[PDB]
């Protein structure tokens, strides 16, 4: 609901026409592939997906030199949304910090490019603590798109945006099971969700109810 | 152009001596919009010291580097030095406040003590930003021998005319629009309340498709601004 | 096939003269339980056929029969959506106020989706419009969190409290404030909803709507 339309308007809608770092975040739910899925079906363009530890090797001025020309073929052939995955790892160990330094390096290179340029640098983690102010500080990343799961609210929310993907009954309850995750916590709600959809995949029943609801939150 | 205007003439002037400046005021905005927007025009660096955690470990391990910020100015031999986090109204006891901001008062007084002391390359530039008592006890530090003063207007209304003038030469702007009224109410705190209408009003103009920004945009951006203050 | 039990997918399948051959063959296969311990009046419910849960009930199955998780066949006729079911079984005497594992009543279930007439009809065989589950939730939290304002409404009719504090200490009008709904805010406000009264957050209503 509010997530596809921040990262859709944050995205597509400067792709081909004012941010455009979209960060990922959310440790709860799993997501992160969702959506660059979902941007890799929506969008037509290239996309070099790097689940972000493919460049950390023995050599030291190969790095800049793949960045560089994965940004010469994303500079110039098309608005790449190159999906960078799970930089809380690489964003702390000589080579975490010398990824660290060198994430810097790219984060001035997309610096240099302020917005509207001919390509945008998304991003994606589910790991805050680790992450350095400089990455964060504005100008750079100006989305900061959570994965909803802050209990009061956006729990709420991520029950209508998953709720409006897949099959319902009006037996989807809210207040049980918004108020159990108060009382003992509990995560990834979205994901046992999904995990009644893993319950009432066994072609048993044709429409989803509560039991799986109920028998998810006790079960896993 | 009325920052801008008074600082081409001190920054500026060894690009086409100098030692430091100060800025004054409630802790918004155009701190780090000068020295970062003009520092951009200069096409120099930006060497921040900003401390804080984990740059005590990225920038240095166990280098205080009043000298060695110096070695990096002298090879980066275009640069500006800020002090940005270090102003908040945190710093309001006067005794950790003064004493950990009398660690970087001290560091910038054998900084304008190696400026006046010596110079290995020009353009060097030191620009302060606080505001609490600090300011007097700074005033008392400076004995006034090798300092500059340039007046800090706060973010007020003439604050917000000609900083919504400049930062609305870059972008399309009607000529019916009232300068006055979009200025006031856009009240305190900084001017990038000011920058987000102008910038973040940008969007609703291409979204809108139109080719120039109207007064109703901003006024749109100023109720989506004051929703998020 | 909902279950093991064939007279429980006959019940859900809708297999009407052949659930009745086989129950007026076998009386046991109405009263049998299955893995999720529902019988067929509760896949029944869940389907809502009519003919069916009245052979059931002119047998003479018990109304509330619980499930394993509690499920009652009234709270899966009412969280079915099925008007005819609710008359059948609160007809039969079917508890208004039963509660399940995690303790909610099928008149919330109700008025999740803003169902009208199950909520008139539970609430006027004598229904606690201020049941509290065991997470301390009445219904009018369904109703201003989901956008049902006339479920707010009808059950003001019944006299319901605007001013039941969830765990976390929150009145039904933050969870109108959560829609963004203004006018259940301003209604919910006029009609006697607390903004003083404050979660363990500390914040009012108008401070966490935008």
């Amino acid at each position: 609901d509010i997530q596809k339309q921040e990262v859709r308007e944050a995205v597509e809608l400067p792709l081909t026409h004012p941010p455009r770092g979209v960060l990922m975040y959310g440790p709860p739910g799993c997501g992160k592939t969702m959506l660059a899925k979902a941007v890799a079906h929506h969008t037509t363009a290239a996309f070099i997906r790097v689940v972000g530890s493919e460049f950390v090797q023995k050599y030291l001025g190969e790095g800049p030199r793949m960045v560089r020309d994965v940004f010469r073929l994303a500079k110039e052939n098309a608005p790449a949304i190159i999906f960078i995955d799970e930089i809380d790892a690489i964003a702390t160990t000589g080579a975490d910090r010398e990824v660290q330094r060198i994430l810097l390096e790219l984060l001035n290179q997309m610096d240099g490019f302020d917005q509207n340029v001919n390509v945008k640098v998304i991003m994606a983690t589910n790991r805050a603590d680790t992450l350095d102010p400089a990455l964060l500080r504005p100008g750079r990343l100006d989305r900061k798109i959570e994965f909803p799961l802050p209990d009061r609210r956006q729990k709420r929310l991520i029950f209508s945006t998953i709720t409006s993907k897949m099959n319902l009954s009006e037996e989807v309850d809210l207040e049980d099971y918004v108020a159990r995750p108060d009382k003992i916590s509990g995560a990834d709600i979205n994901s046992i969700c999904q995990e009644s959809g893993m319950l009432a995949v066994r072609e048993n029943r044709y429409i989803v109810l509560a039991k799986d609801f109920e028998k998810a939150y006790k079960t896993v | 152009d009325k920052q801008i205007k008074e600082i081409k003439e001190v920054i500026e002037l060894p690009v086409k001596q100098p030692k430091g400046v100060l800025l004054y005021g409630p802790p918004g905005t155009g701190k780090t919009l000068l020295a970062r927007a003009v520092a951009h025009h200069t096409d120099c660096t930006f060497i921040r010291v900003s401390g804080s955690e984990l740059v005590q470990k990225f920038i240095g391990e166990g280098a205080r580097m009043v000298r060695e910020l110096f070695v990096m100015a002298r090879e980066h031999a275009p640069s500006i030095i800020f002090m940005d986090e270090i102003d908040s109204i945190g710093s309001s006891r006067l005794e950790g406040g003064s004493g950990g901001d009398s660690e970087v008062q001290r560091t910038m007084l054998e900084l304008l003590n190696q400026l006046d002391g010596f110079e290995a390359t020009k353009n060097i530039k030191v620009i302060m930003a606080t505001n609490r008592i600090d300011i007097l006890d700074s005033a008392l530090l400076r004995p006034g021998r090798i300092d500059r003063k340039i007046e800090f207007p706060p973010p007020n209304e003439e604050a917000r005319l000609d900083i919504l003038k400049i930062h609305s030469r870059k972008m399309n702007l009607t000529r019916g629009i009232n300068l006055r009224k979009i200025a006031e109410l856009m009240p305190g705190a900084s001017g990038a309340e000011v920058k987000g209408v102008c910038t973040e009003a940008g969007m609703y103009a291409l979204r809108e498709r139109r080719v120039h920004v109207t007064q109703e945009d901003f006024e749109m951006a100023v109720a989506k601004v004051m929703q998020k203050d | 096939c909902v279950s093991n039990l064939m007279v429980c997918n006959l019940a859900y399948s809708g297999k009407l003269e052949e659930l009745k051959e086989s129950i007026l063959a076998d009386k046991s296969l109405a009263t049998r339980t299955d893995q999720d311990s529902r019988t067929a009046l509760h896949w029944a419910c869940s389907a809502g056929h009519t003919e069916i849960v009245e052979f059931l009930l002119q047998l003479g199955v018990p109304v509330n029969d619980k499930d394993d998780a509690g499920w009652s066949p009234l709270h899966i006729a009412a969280s079915a959506g099925r008007d005819e079911i609710v008359k059948a079984l609160l007809g039969k005497g079917a508890q208004v106020n039963a509660v399940n594992q995690n303790g909610c009543t099928p008149l919330h279930y109700a008025a999740s989706k803003n169902r009208h007439e199950i909520a008139v009809m539970l609430l006027e065989g004598g229904a606690n419009p201020d049941a509290k589950d065991h997470y301390e939730a009445t219904a009018m939290h369904r109703a201003a969190a989901k956008g049902n304002l006339k479920m707010i409404h009808i059950l003001l009719y019944y006299k319901a409290s605007t001013n039941i504090q969830d765990t976390e200490g929150n009145t039904p009008l933050h969870l109108a404030c959560d829609e963004e709904r203004v006018e259940e805010a301003k209604l919910l406000v006029s009609q006697g909803a607390s903004i003083y009264i404050e979660n363990k957050e500390e914040k009012t209503p108008l401070q966490v709507a935008k």
